[PDB]
């Protein structure tokens, strides 16, 4: 009985994935580049980077590979869905278009094993034989090649090593070997197995096992000419290969750890080497003739060559050029020359991409979106008009945003990471202000210590006007500004919780209260508490803030002075709450939403209905006055009703689910509002980076939109034969149910693509309705976003 | 007449 | 150290880091939660009217339960709301186990004490087999990933498929009197687990083996020296032992006054004893926690059932100690205290007049 409609506004923009190689023909580089569910194509140029073509996928995209099998002149690619989807796609160029042609396609799925706390793992043969996949703990996957497999059959292999880190494949063998790094109650190994696929087990293994650091979380294969593996952990460089072991222990590599990786010349001479601070470092190998045999390194040395964002994928185009892409900043193009700038760079840049990045808050203000993106060094407030994308960088990492109308001036809430012998790193943009002040409340080697501020940004030219640092170890979590009681003046208000590194969930926190009038903000009440203040909402003009597992109201009297009114202790760590004006608010993040109400003839909280079927929680937002929003972390959408019946004992009490979804996406925070025929626009935002919105249509346009979906389908080509009923329904771990209710939204949006011949194949029977008078309705539809 | 009690049934 | 604090678990998870067990940390905290509330038991309205409740066995997801009663009948309800949804009816006399099927839908077995075998299908279906002497089913448990069920009747196992009528396979056990009574696999069906009865001249004895069924190999029981793992202990049915859910702890009640044990079953140290506590000659049923951190042991004979918490890691007396206290919102007596798969929904237990009640944990 619920009807609602989603739309993507913005294509996610985070670079979760890269590879290079030759894939348009067989005279010229290309570059990919798969965002969430997008798959760019690149071609390299001297100028610089053209595109060619840009295809969407059904479902998240989790490995990619590019391998070249014996006999052929362009490579092929190899995508595996999150969903765990298979396939095997080409590139073909008939005339002036290009289509992606399916060659094999299938699915790979075990219901038994459980997921691995690291991820899925995709490592092909150097040799194109065979194609590991490392999926649930201790099973092992192997995929023939031999071009009969057009369904990817597959078999499962028993490992008795349960918590295995990297996999890779060996080169300069006779024999599929693999090698990897397993944990236990002991330290960290490296054992190497052989993978036969004649008989379906590991055979010998060619080399005895080793002893590694205690953080050793990579390998790598060095190419053909030198042989062998190569670990790097924190501190410790290390080689193996066969009798042979080489190690350093370079001191520029402690500050922080290593993340990725990338090969730069065809014999492996040259590696690139990232960190999540920047700092693109770069290995060197040594060759050296043994008067008439191979070659044997002597040492091995890392020297720093600059600075860039936080990146997480990693490759060398051609000629001096590097790719750095990225998912907490923006992705950028840098130039390796041999020389030395001014204060000793190698790296310089070119070209900067856009990226909105992990959206935590966002705001609606006069349309116009002010939003957080981005975490520690990258990131700062976005703006979105109506779409052009203003940055104002700041150094820090936002957490909330709120907005006032009497004083043209926002608030963020930041963070700040200083070491101590306390200084700082880089300028910041919570140090360097006009205006500071500590806050003084006498109430109560090596490491990195965290401090908290409230910053005040004006909007007129987006300056930083004042500055208020926190206690020590002392974070901010909620904030709001409103009006309380009867006092003519708006005030902040923010809520705190001292955290311990060392034991549990905290056990105390603040209300601080705040007001910047004229030049300045002072504090008038703190009331500490005994709890985490997860969250607050402004009620009818009492504080309402769910403090530790306890919702409490409170009031607000003539002097500041903050008393508590109510008590409702049932719920297990409530986080998030959200109200509607009427006396109605939400729980959540130990089960599902549950509904309150308030009487005003008597205070005291009274339950009204609470859902089972637990559900993990990440934002809850009410919709008109019955139909409810939630957002599970399992990528899933979902909306609940209040379930009318007459039974007194079973009725009134159980909220009923009447939609289903899967979005795919992690929804981190909702809002009202639009940026430019339904009732209602509500946006979120999402951690990939992506603005949506969900509209409602009343009774009517569903059953005429529904059976457009199903019958656009049989006309459409998938890129990997997937029918979008799969991707599109509620997929947990245990459960899974088809989704009803929410409309497939851009599937809708994308018939004005598709050629006129093709049109008469849509809509042959329901007037009887024809291709322009069906061709508006679409129209009207898109112009909500 | 089997047993109520799970500790007096023959089995 | 992969973090300790809710603050900063949220804070990472909230900017997409993934990094070390999140998700198993926030359980711990929940179920390390729940330990100072108060519970609720709320009743189940039955159709017909059963004087008795034996075992208890829950959906291959999470989200059904089943249960036996002396009236020869098996009753399932529905976890969340609390009202049976179906009512099988069939048997001739009281079944012994069910054991629902792991892996692909609503598949349900059946045992009795006649030899029979009916392998439900829910929404209509239903087969038969029968024994050739008119003796008990001990017990039977499915496979994961192969087309296999195993009975566990008088001493052979018959290893039969559900697609013919017969069985493909007899292994015996040399003598007569040494029955066997449990035949429970692990959860990622890599391995099997028999209880067979110890030979001797007092009360019978039992021994748990651990064999191996990684390449389909027929297990040899005639064999009475191979991978002994506890040697004695008393098995009443098959709720008295239980595997966690990681597969990583095996419960045992060794006599010798009976005190309890558990042991480790990493191949690194199969056999450790580990933790060990002494009870009295009426504790009935043993259960974990999905999280392999919390022991109820059922009594019978007010009180119900009691909980422990492991602490200590190799031994000691000291392991263990009372946290709970669970009571019978009024001769009774309790036959299953077995823990329901969600880590922190709550508890169900059956009781002697027929009665099966859900508890679940509310705060002041």
């Amino acid at each position: 009985m619920s009807y609602n409609y989603v739309v993507t506004a913005q294509k996610p923009t985070a670079v979760n994935g890269c590879v290079t190689g030759h894939f348009t023909s067989a005279e010229d580089l290309n570059l990919l580049i798969a965002k969430n569910t997008r798959l760019e194509i690149y071609v390299v140029t001297a100028e610089g980077l053209r595109p060619v073509k840009e295809v969407g996928m059904y479902g998240k995209i989790a490995v990619m590979e590019l391998f070249r099998p014996k006999g052929e002149s362009k490579d092929l690619l190899f995508i595996l869905t999150a969903k765990y989807n298979a396939c095997i796609l080409e590139y073909k160029q008939s005339g002036e278009s290009i289509d992606i042609i399916t060659r094999a396609h299938g699915n790979v799925q075990d219901r038994i094993g459980r997921p691995s706390e690291t991820g899925i793992i995709g490592i092909i043969d150097p040799e194109c034989r065979m194609i590991g996949l490392r999926l649930y703990d201790g099973l092992f996957k192997v995929i023939p090649l031999d071009r009969d497999n057009k369904e990817l059959k597959a078999f499962n292999i028993r490992l008795e090593e349960l918590h295995v880190i990297d996999v890779k494949f060996l080169y300069g063998c006779q024999a599929p070997t693999i090698c990897f790094v397993y944990q236990d109650p002991q330290g960290r190994h490296v054992k190497t197995y052989e993978v036969s696929l004649r008989e379906k087990e590991f055979n010998k293994g060619p080399w005895k096992q080793e002893n590694v650091e205690a953080e050793a979380s990579m390998v790598i294969a060095v190419p053909e000419p030198f042989g062998g593996a190569i670990i790097i952990g924190q501190e410790s460089i290390t080689y193996h290969n066969g009798d042979k072991y080489l190690a350093i222990a370079p001191p520029i590599i402690k500050q922080s750890t290593i993340v990725c990786h990338n090969r730069v010349d065809p014999n492996g001479s040259r590696y690139l080497l990232g960190d999540m601070e920047g700092r693109l470092f770069m290995l060197l190998l040594e060759k050296e003739e043994q008067m008439d045999g191979t070659v044997t390194l002597k040492d091995l040395r890392v020297e720093l060559l600059g600075e860039t964002s936080i990146a997480e994928c990693l490759t060398y185009l051609d000629n001096g050029v590097v790719f750095v892409g990225s998912r907490l900043g923006d992705s950028q193009l840098v130039k390796l020359n041999v020389d030395s700038n001014e204060q000793g760079s190698y790296v310089v840049a070119m070209e900067t991409f856009t990226n909105l990045g992990p959206i935590v808050d966002m705001c609606v203000v006069d349309g116009q979106l002010v939003t957080c993106s981005g975490a520690f060094k990258e990131g700062s407030l976005r703006i979105i008009r109506n779409l052009h994308i203003r940055t104002v960088p700041l150094y820090e990492s936002p957490r909330k945003i709120c907005y006032q109308e009497v004083s043209q001036c926002f608030g963020v809430l930041s963070s700040r990471i200083e070491v101590q012998d306390t200084t700082a790193l880089r300028p910041s943009a919570s140090t360097q202000a006009l205006s500071s002040s500590v806050s003084s409340s006498k109430l109560f080697f090596g490491e990195e210590v965290e401090v908290h501020n409230l910053l005040i940004i004006d909007q007129h030219t987006f300056e930083v006007l004042h500055a208020h640092q926190f206690l020590q170890n002392e974070y901010a979590l909620s904030l709001v500004s409103c009006k309380l009681g009867k006092d003519p003046n708006t005030y902040f208000i923010v809520g705190t919780a001292m955290v311990y590194p060392e034991e549990a969930e905290p056990k105390q926190g603040r209300i601080v209260v705040f007001q910047y009038s004229d030049g300045k903000l002072q504090t008038v009440a703190e009331k500490e508490v005994k709890g985490a203040v997860y969250s607050m909402v402004e009620f009818n003009g009492k504080l309402l803030a769910s403090i530790n597992s306890t919702v409490r109201l409170y009031e607000w009297t003539t002097e500041k002075e903050l008393r508590t009114e109510c008590n409702h202790y049932n719920n297990i760590m409530a986080l998030y709450l959200k109200t509607k004006g009427d006396f109605i608010l939400v729980g959540d993040l130990m089960r599902s939403v549950l509904l309150l109400a308030y009487k005003p003839m008597e205070g005291n909280f009274e339950e009204i209905a609470r859902d089972f079927n637990p559900n993990w929680m990440s934002a809850v937002e009410i919709l008109d006055d019955d139909n409810f929003l939630g957002a599970e972390n399992a990528f899933n959408l979902f909306v609940c009703q209040k379930d009318s019946a007459a039974t007194t004992d079973e009725e009134r009490q159980h909220l009923q689910e009447v939609g289903l979804f899967h979005l795919g996406e992690f929804v981190n925070v909702f809002c009202h509002g639009s940026l430019v025929p339904t009732q209602g626009s509500v946006l979120f935002g999402t951690v990939n980076g992506m603005i949506g919105l969900v509209t409602s249509l009343s009774e009517s346009w569903y059953n005429l939109l529904l059976d457009m979906q199903n019958r656009l389908n049989k006309v459409i080509k998938s890129v990997g034969k997937i029918e979008h009923s799969f991707w599109r329904s509620f997929h947990t771990e245990r459960k899974t149910e088809p989704a009803t209710g929410f409309i497939d939204g851009d599937l809708i949006e994308s018939f004005l693509d598709i050629s006129r011949p093709k049109m008469q194949e849509v809509v042959a029977n329901l007037r009887e309705a024809t291709a322009d008078d069906l061709i508006k309705v679409v129209e009207e539809l898109t112009r909500i976003h | 007449c089997t047993p109520t009690d799970v500790r007096d049934v023959d089995i | 150290v992969p973090e300790k604090n809710a603050v900063r678990i949220l804070w990472g998870r909230e900017r997409g880091a993934r990094a070390m067990g999140a998700q198993r940390l926030l359980q711990e905290l929940v179920e390390d939660k729940t330990r100072w509330m108060k519970w609720e038991g709320k009743r189940v309205e039955l159709p017909d009217s059963p004087r008795s409740t034996f075992l208890l066995a829950f959906s291959p997801d999470r989200t059904l339960l089943a249960s036996t009663h002396v009236n020869h009948n098996i009753y399932i309800t529905e976890v969340k709301t609390g009202k049976c949804v179906h009512s099988l009816i069939g048997h001739r006399r009281t079944p012994w186990c069910v054991t629902f099927h792991p892996t692909i839908s609503g598949l349900i077995a059946s045992g009795c004490l006649d030899g029979e075998v009916r392998i439900w299908d829910l929404h209509g279906g239903s087969e038969s087999w029968f024994t050739d002497s008119n003796n008990a089913i001990a017990s039977l448990a499915f496979h994961p990933t192969a087309q296999l069920l195993l009975i566990a009747t008088a001493n052979e196992i018959h290893f039969w498929d559900w697609s013919r009528r017969e069985p493909f396979a007899v292994v015996k056990t040399a003598s007569e009197m040494e029955r066997v009574r449990l035949v429970r696999f692990d959860p990622l069906g890599h391995y099997l687990l028999t209880a067979i009865v110890n030979p001797s001249n007092a009360n019978t004895t039992y021994r748990l083996q651990w064999w191996d069924f990684t390449k389909f190999d027929l297990p040899e029981i005639s064999n009475a020296s191979v991978n002994v793992l506890v040697q004695n202990c008393k098995i009443y049915n098959d709720a008295s032992c239980d595997i966690s859910a990681d597969g990583q702890l095996l419960a045992a009640f060794i006599p010798s006054e009976g005190i309890l044990a558990v042991y480790s079953l990493a191949p690194h140290n199969l056999g450790e004893m580990l933790y060990t506590k002494r009870f009295g000659p009426n504790a009935i049923s043993v259960s974990l926690s999905p999280m392999g951190r919390y022991v109820m042991v059922g009594l019978a004979s007010h009180m119900v059932a009691q909980v422990f918490r492991l602490q200590q890691a190799h031994g000691g007396e000291t392991s263990m100690r009372r946290v709970f206290n669970v009571l019978y919102p009024m001769h009774v007596s309790i036959n299953s205290a077995r823990w329901l798969p969600e880590p922190g929904l709550g508890l169900a237990y059956g009781t002697n007049k027929g009665d099966l009640v859900i508890c679940r944990p509310e705060a002041l």
